């Protein structure tokens, strides 16, 4: 994986360049937002379970999805689905700390679209589950962090569609 | 070509377990010379006592024939 | 009543029966040595360890070549892990799953016979495939079987098994592809290598960083400081223009 | 079933069924009509069993139908009895199959995670499931009531 | 896999239906033929080797198939072919006990047509090997079981062609 | 505000602001953006905060929501949460003002007389406010949660 | 980086980062400004560090610049200093990130095999790096010189 | 394409068999339901536009799908979507007349899943649009024809998922 | 500890500690005196924390000290608070270790099976554990109270 | 294994004692030496190979040990011996970081005396190899760390004799 900082280092390493003014400006733009990323992660982590619960309640359950014939019918599949939800939330929190989406590609999106096609897992319904968790997250983390958390949920959801 | 015969006792420290499991915790068995060693580490890195080790197959002096 | 009935009829009930992992994940059995005491049972264990390593088709033909190995297992001289390892070092293994394939499919086949899955990431192919290039089959097998992963998952007795893994990304579908190919059905490498990803969002275009860079500009150019005013009053903001 | 559980053992050892395995299929299938009758009786009284289970449950623990209760209200209650209707259905399936394979994949594996999310109080639910045993069992002969009772106590067991 | 008892349950579960009268009638139609299925399996199992021998003799050997240039030339390939034959016989016996062909799809037919195309294995010749074993089986098991055993051999053979 | 309080004391003694008074205006205004963030977060979760205070309340006092209880019934409970929504709003006002002037004139001076008339049990309103502290405080960083907490404990104090 | 290392260990365990796994990162952020500054300082004097490293090296090991030496000649010496320039660059990268990470992938994993092929004496490359430590360290304050020195000693360590 | 009748003819032609009793029974099973298929088609055709309107109203519009960022935002895409809906309805009516789903594969499903993935068209939302038209159709056509119309809508929808 | 958890990774890969691993040991040990102070304060008030936890618990769920309650009586109560004293002790251990290894082996692995046997109601116990957080946390500075709070919420988590 | 922080906890746990003043004093005595342990480990790790080389040169090679009849004769056995040396160095570095010798017992000394008797490995010669590495280590790590590193080499060597 890479973060903001290693994204820059590797982009310069392939050119064998010492870090110059443009590079140093990028890294500053990361460091200057760093404390806010940490606070936001502590809110998400400590509200993890409630975010999933409120996101499922707005976007998944009370529906045909949970009623025989639906993909989250059976305790078995309901558990798998909210398990997935926890992955998304947790990794988006990593991406936002790192300030780089590369981890969402390497460890979450790669092959996932076809995995879901192969099992029958409804893609559009999963995206709504992602964009509902974003909605909840953006309330909990506040002005400071709302836009920055949000983008990696949006990265996740256009990665499936 | 050489073989060590070893006794190991490894407890379960996460989870208890529920069905007979007695050969999975205290066992003895012939193990090859090339590993016996890196399995000596896997056993001690999983918190297990190693009780006894015996040579079994080879000769203590060595030099030739060992390598097979 | 009606809040437990479907909403859209399942009208070809069957198409809805089969969605999910599939049935084979849970309709298969695990053989362990420690509860495979007594003769009847012990033969099953043994026969199922030739179906894990070797894989079914070619395990039908085994007759009695490994019979000195079986005696030792039967007599508690070696554990199930030793038996498994030793059947990977045999010439039958080598002939069947190594001599006719390129060295990167040898690693993949071996992953699925001694571990259950497919190669997880690329930092692995590199590790294990560069130990086969360096030292041949018996070191590749010896490594898989003495790993932490094998030990956690399988322990001393427990014949290895197909695990349909859930995590890392793509491990599940890669593995399920491997699992559902009969011997010689398709021999392509499934996981040739993991393509390296790229990046589509420059990191200074993100919101938090992007706004801390605008602020960075303002301060240096525009303004003065903590040194005496006489020194600050004769400063040029630009430097070369 | 008994078949699914057992054949699986046959195929996994690459062999035809044993005399033992064949015998149990025979004894099992002989016990078919009776098991079908047990499921019919209970299917025939499902609405009564659920409703009377639901009264027995809320006496033994009402708080769930109170201001800060998971099942508080008319449509939060319409769902709790519906879940009780679900589990009675699965119990009829189990009885005709002679084991839990179906009961398990449909309604216990994942049930902790589902209910923890909903913060339905699961342990109250076990008592609710237990009440259905009491009602259903009063509509069956002694011998059939016991045979049914094993499957009720299994579900009670799995929510644990 | 699924069997007649299990299929009735999963077919109703996806509709969330209690077993009703129609379901109960289907299950009876299975139970009422059950003892006969068991007896038939014991005949097949205990005559396994003779059935393969007589089926090969009528439909495979004494031919170009066993001669140089033929697919069952070499002791290796002759062994592989009668090994296959044993699979078919054994699984058909499972399908007939279960009263459901689903196992023949899941564990035998899936990919087999193309596997045989890829190795060069003659499909038409393999079908005759299946329909010869059926012929022998139908004699050995008797009036009681003949039609019921037969169908899963016919399932196998239209699965390849 | 901090401004109003400082000035009123200044004018009443016929004088310019003290070094102390000037210092607190400076420290206060420096915390402006932070205080605004604390109000935003809580404004953004208002509906959740009232639904968790309300659950915490009815467990601790199921009686208020009982035959002879002030909040007994669906619309006697609806008004009760609305009052909890009122006080959370006033708490956001107080936090951005840096004192209680606004909180006080709007919702504590006269509150004894109002609720005594309606026969509302005052100390259980104080409990509803503690319940809101608990929820709101779980959506804020340690430092911001404390700063918010002072204003919750004030309201709890004034209903006394 | 420190970030990459922390996260990779977190994800492997599939659980959010700990509340103390948010202490090293905080230290690194404060450290990073200082770390960025040290790298810039090192970058400014690169040509001097390399050249003076190269003299210090050839005195201590004249055999590499001798008839049967890997670096014998003007252009076998030019490539040798270029390799010394490469490693100083990687050392600035390592310092700035706060974790060695990228340098390993760029210039130690595979380095034995590369240099064995070229027949370059590895331990005299390690000496060239010590020589750079000595020069670079004389252009940094005591505290910054130590912080830099850890990364020089790492490279020296990895060529071993 | 093929219908009930040509399905049977081609199945026998490849065996070079004259039609036998089993074949003749199948064809009867089609002819005997034929008049009802025709009446049902005349109801669907003449209510085409109303079925789409009621199906969209229950399953597509008044939603995020029709609001900026949604796939049926713009008159341009709204038109394309209900155009598609008309295809489905019309072809399902062909399949039901023919008593064979083969036309739904040849001229509708082939490549459509990936076409929708490539444009971003939400699959799950499209299935609901199919199963809503089925619901309306089953009311309009009556007891006689309800089950027979329904299956080809269900064929369409499991063809996408 | 952090050491035990981490070294284990070193030995298992047959290697010396990484720069990363060394860094976290350094940051961890720097946070030592503070962690020791947090344990001291709580050790110093143990009897108060337990007793006030025990009152907070029995209000929120009394039934346990009633005719058919697991903790009914003077010596059935002497054991419930003793268990609360046990867990506070383990929480002080965890705080000074910087992870749960010790807390886990001593008092969560096997705890379901132990309490199920005793038919102590486990879920009431989680609430009891939660009460101690509330008391202990009121005797610590904001920063230290949070650091302590993570370990309380872990135990609450593990009994689940 | 156990370390100074962990040992204090398990030593008190078996007595069921809160950490008290005496305990807290012990833990301080560890934390206060911690930074120095880390620096010392980084010197040892990065000079690992040179320490073995200088220790072998002073205490093993240029001798009958490396000549025919000697236990470190043959490239095989020479390799095994300096492999061992690396274990000792590496584990002593663990013990010194942990501030506890328990790991040297659990993973190094247990059975090793008899293992060496069984292979013929000369014990006294191995101790000199340990005490030579200590000598080198004590120079490299400096005043700060010399005594603390030294003790775990001395633990190792009285564990064999
Ligand atoms: C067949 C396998 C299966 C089961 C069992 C199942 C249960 C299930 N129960 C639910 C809700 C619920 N279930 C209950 C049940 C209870 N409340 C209590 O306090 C009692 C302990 C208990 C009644 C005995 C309640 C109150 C809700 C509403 C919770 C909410 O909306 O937050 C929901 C979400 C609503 C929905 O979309 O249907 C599901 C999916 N789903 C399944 O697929
Ligand atoms: C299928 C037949 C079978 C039996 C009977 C069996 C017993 C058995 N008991 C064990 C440990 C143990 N057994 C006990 C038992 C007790 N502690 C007490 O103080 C009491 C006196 C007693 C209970 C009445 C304890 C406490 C341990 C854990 C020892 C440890 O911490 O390592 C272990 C070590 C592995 C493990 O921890 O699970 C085995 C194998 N294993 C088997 O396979
Ligand atoms: C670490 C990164 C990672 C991810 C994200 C991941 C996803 C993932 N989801 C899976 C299944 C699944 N995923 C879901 C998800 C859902 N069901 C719905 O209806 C909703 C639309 C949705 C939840 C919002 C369901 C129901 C299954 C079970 C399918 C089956 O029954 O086989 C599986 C198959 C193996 C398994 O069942 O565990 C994987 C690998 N695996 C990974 O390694
Ligand atoms: C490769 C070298 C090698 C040898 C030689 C070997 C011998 C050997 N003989 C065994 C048993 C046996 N060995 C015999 C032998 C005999 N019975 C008699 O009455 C006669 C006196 C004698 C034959 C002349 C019998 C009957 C058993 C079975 C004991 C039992 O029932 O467990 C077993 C126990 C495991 C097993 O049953 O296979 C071993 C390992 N194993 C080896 O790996
Ligand atoms: C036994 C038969 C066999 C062969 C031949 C083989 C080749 C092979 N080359 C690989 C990578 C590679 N191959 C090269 C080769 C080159 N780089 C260049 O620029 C040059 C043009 C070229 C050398 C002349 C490189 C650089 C990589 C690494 C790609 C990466 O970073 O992932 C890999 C991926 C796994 C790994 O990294 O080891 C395989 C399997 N594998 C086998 O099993
Ligand atoms: C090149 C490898 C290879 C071999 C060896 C081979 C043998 C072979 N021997 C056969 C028959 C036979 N083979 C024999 C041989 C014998 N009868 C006896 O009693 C003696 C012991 C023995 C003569 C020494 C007989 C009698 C048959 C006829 C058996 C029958 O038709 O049932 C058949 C079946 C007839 C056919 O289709 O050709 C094959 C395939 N096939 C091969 O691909
Ligand atoms: C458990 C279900 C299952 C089945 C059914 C199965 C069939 C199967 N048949 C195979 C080969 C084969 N199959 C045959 C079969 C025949 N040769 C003929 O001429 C006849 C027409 C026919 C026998 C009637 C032959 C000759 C081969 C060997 C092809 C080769 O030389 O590679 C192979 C390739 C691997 C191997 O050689 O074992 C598989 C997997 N595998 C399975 O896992
Ligand atoms: C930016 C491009 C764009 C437009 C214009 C657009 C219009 C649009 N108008 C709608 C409804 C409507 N639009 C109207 C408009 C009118 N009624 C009248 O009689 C007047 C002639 C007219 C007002 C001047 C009405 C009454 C409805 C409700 C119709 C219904 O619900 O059946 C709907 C369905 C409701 C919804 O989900 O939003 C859409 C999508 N959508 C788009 O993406
Ligand atoms: C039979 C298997 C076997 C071999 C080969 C072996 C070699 C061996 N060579 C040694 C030293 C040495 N070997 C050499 C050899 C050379 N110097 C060069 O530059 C040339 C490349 C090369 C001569 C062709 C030198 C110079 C030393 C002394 C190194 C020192 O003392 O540091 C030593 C250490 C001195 C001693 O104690 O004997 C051993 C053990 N030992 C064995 O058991
Ligand atoms: C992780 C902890 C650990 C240790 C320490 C360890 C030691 C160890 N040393 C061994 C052999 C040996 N050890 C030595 C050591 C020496 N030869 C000399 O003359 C010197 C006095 C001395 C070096 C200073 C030699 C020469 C052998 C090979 C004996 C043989 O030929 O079989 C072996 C036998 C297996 C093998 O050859 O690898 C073990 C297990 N194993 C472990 O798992």
């Amino acid at each position: 994986m890479q973060d903001a900082i290693t994204a820059v280092i590797n982009n310069y390493d392939v050119q064998g360049k010492y870090l110059d003014g443009a590079a140093l400006d990028k890294l500053k733009a990361y460091f200057t937002t760093g404390a806010v990323r940490v606070r936001a992660a502590a809110v998400i982590s400590s509200n993890a379970t409630t975010i999933i619960k409120e996101a499922a309640a707005k976007a998944l359950i009370y529906s045909d999805l949970t009623r025989p014939g639906g993909n989250m019918y059976t305790t078995r599949r309901y558990a798998a689905c909210i398990r997935d939800m926890d992955y998304f939330l947790r990794y988006a929190t990593y991406a936002m700390l790192a300030g780089d989406p590369s981890i969402l590609d390497e460890r979450v999106l790669n092959g996932l679209k076809e995995t879901y096609n192969s099992l029958g897992v409804p893609i559009a319904a999963t995206v709504g589950g992602i964009q509902a968790m974003k909605e909840v997250v953006g309330g909990l983390v506040g002005p400071d962090a709302a836009k920055e958390a949000s983008i990696y949920f949006d990265y996740l959801s256009s990665g499936l569609s | 070509s050489r073989y060590f015969k070893v006794t190991a006792c490894i407890p379960s420290l996460k989870r208890v377990r529920t069905g007979r499991e007695l050969q999975n915790t205290f066992f003895t068995k012939l193990v090859p010379y090339e590993n016996w060693f890196t399995e000596q580490q896997r056993i001690q890195k999983a918190g297990g006592k190693v009780l006894s080790v015996k040579l079994f197959t080879g000769v203590q002096g060595a030099n030739t024939g060992v390598g097979a | 009543q009606e809040l437990g009935t479907p909403i859209n009829e399942r009208s070809i009930p069957e198409m809805y029966v089969n969605q999910g992992v599939p049935a084979l994940k849970r309709q298969r059995k695990v053989f362990k040595q420690s509860q495979a005491t007594d003769r009847e049972s012990f033969d099953a264990l043994v026969t199922a360890a030739y179906v894990q390593v070797f894989d079914k088709d070619i395990a039908s033909y085994i007759r009695s070549e490994f019979s000195a190995l079986e005696s030792r297992l039967r007599n508690r001289e070696t554990s199930v892990k030793e038996f498994v390892r030793l059947l990977g070092f045999s010439a039958l293994y080598r002939k069947q799953f190594h001599d006719r394939y390129p060295n990167t499919k040898v690693v993949e086949f071996a992953f699925k016979h001694f571990l259950g899955r497919a190669v997880k990431n690329q930092a692995e192919l590199i590790k294990y495939h560069g130990l086969l290039g360096r030292k041949g089959i018996k070191a590749l097998i010896g490594a898989l079987v003495d790993g932490e992963e094998y030990g956690r998952l399988y322990g001393e007795d427990t014949v290895p098994s197909w695990q349909f893994p859930t995590l890392p990304a793509a491990n599940y579908p890669n593995s399920v592809e491997l699992y559902n190919r009969f011997t010689r059905q398709d021999d392509s490498l499934v996981v040739p290598s993991f393509k390296p990803i790229r990046s589509k969002m420059d990191i200074a275009s993100m919101p938090l960083v992007q706004a801390a860079l605008k602020e960075q500009q303002a301060t240096k150019t525009a303004l003065d400081m903590s040194r005496p005013m006489f020194l600050e009053l004769g400063r040029s903001f630009k430097g070369a223009d | 079933s008994v078949l699914t559980k057992a054949i699986v053992n046959a195929d996994a050892e690459a062999r035809y069924l044993s005399p033992g395995e064949l015998d149990r299929i025979k004894s099992f299938v002989a016990s078919g009509e009776r098991r079908l009758r047990i499921a019919q009786t209970l299917t025939e009284a499902r609405e009564r069993i659920v409703k009377q289970a639901g009264d027995q449950l809320f006496q033994i623990r009402p708080d769930v139908v109170s201001p800060g209760g998971n099942a508080y209200g008319e449509k939060m209650t319409a769902l709790c009895l519906r879940d009780l209707d679900y589990y009675l259905r699965l119990v009829t399936y189990g009885i005709v199959a002679g084991d839990v394979t179906p009961i398990e994949e449909i309604g216990i594996i994942g049930v902790k995670e589902m209910y923890n999310s909903l913060q339905t109080p699961i342990p109250a639910v076990a008592e609710g499931v237990r009440a259905m045993k009491n009602v259903a069992t009063s509509l069956l002969s002694g011998d059939d009531a016991a045979e049914a009772g094993f499957y009720f106590d299994y579900l009670v067991g799995a929510m644990q």
